[PDB]
């Protein structure tokens, strides 16, 4: 099924996962189209993070489900 | 000028629709980016909407 | 890009760079102003102190960011 991950830079990512894909498996795909690390990776679902020993439909993500992307950094 | 501060806490706002759209934008003036801001929200930077 | 530098009394001077540009520089443009020598310009962003020889791309400073000039008096 198709997603729609949103940056905060207003950029909308529309990546191919299954309902059997692994939330640490999405934010690898991100790593390869944008080039972030999983450490400023942060999935959030409606206000909710999304743990990475977790499946899409543990959430209920359906299709065409919109995720939003947060942005971070730990330098200063 | 608070016309790129008001632009990024929007797009916060659709990260995030559970916050106050009047605190983003005061985060935004202290921290000054949309990747502190955003991340230091489930920090615990802003307070979030309890019955009060 | 346009930054607002905040000084010690409250005053608030903005100025135009950019990620390109040096902190050195805009010192120079801060004394070109204010007329404050650069050796008494102690510019820090957000608890970052600004060294002289680096590039505003090293510290991520966007646009509309407030910084800090602190003023220093007797010393050498």
């Amino acid at each position: 099924m198709q997603i729609f991950v949103k940056t905060l830079t207003g950029k909308t990512i529309t990546l191919e996962v299954e309902p059997s894909d692994t939330i640490e498996n999405v934010k690898a795909k991100i790593q390869d189209k944008e080039g972030i690390p999983p450490d400023q990776q942060r999935l959030i679902f409606a206000g909710k993070q999304l743990e990475d020993g977790r499946t899409l439909s543990d959430y209920n993500i359906q299709k065409e489900s919109t995720l939003h992307l947060v942005l971070r950094l730990r330098g200063g | 000028s608070n016309s790129q501060l008001n632009a990024m806490a929007h797009q916060i706002q659709e990260m995030f629709p559970q916050v106050p759209y009047h605190l983003v934008l005061q985060d935004l003036q202290l921290t000054r980016s949309v990747e502190i801001t955003t991340d230091n929200i489930l920090e615990g930077r802003i307070q979030v909407p309890f019955p009060t």
